[PDB]
């Protein structure tokens, strides 16, 4: 499942 | 953040690494120094003076993600701020680099803006 920048910023950034 | 701060950009490509390098000069940074994968990486990394470090996921003989653990084990570097910068974007694997202790990450292909607003946060956090 891919995540984008902003799913991937809630959880990493 | 430090002006002076060292980073060291880890990517196969020396077009992205000219790209990630390029960017830092513009935020004011220009002690980087550039390794191809995970393995030179390291060997620069254990030399000493590093103060952040920017890396691919996928590397020839040494992954980001072996990357990031051997580093948050490591008795000196254990909390130097790791950003992948990477094509990779499965849930699992951000997860797994959540985990493992990442400190951010950046989907390639980027903005200038996306990297340097990441840069930054890290610095914050």
């Amino acid at each position: 499942s891919i995540l984008s920048q902003a799913e991937i910023d809630a959880l990493l950034n | 953040a430090d002006k002076e701060l060292k980073f060291l950009v880890v990517d196969k490509f020396s077009t992205m690494r000219r790209i990630v390098r390029n960017l830092l000069k513009e935020l004011g940074f220009n002690n980087v120094e550039e390794a191809e994968d995970g393995v030179d990486a390291l060997n620069k990394l254990q030399a000493g003076g590093y103060g952040f470090v920017i890396s691919d996921w996928n590397m020839p003989n040494m992954d980001g993600l072996e990357l990031l653990k051997t580093i948050r084990a490591d008795g000196a570097m254990s909390a130097l701020p790791v950003l992948m910068v990477t094509a990779e974007a499965k849930k699992e694997n951000i997860i797994a680099a959540a985990q493992a202790g990442a400190s951010g990450w950046v989907v390639k292909p980027f903005t200038a803006a996306t990297l340097e607003e990441k840069l930054n946060k890290i610095f914050e956090k």
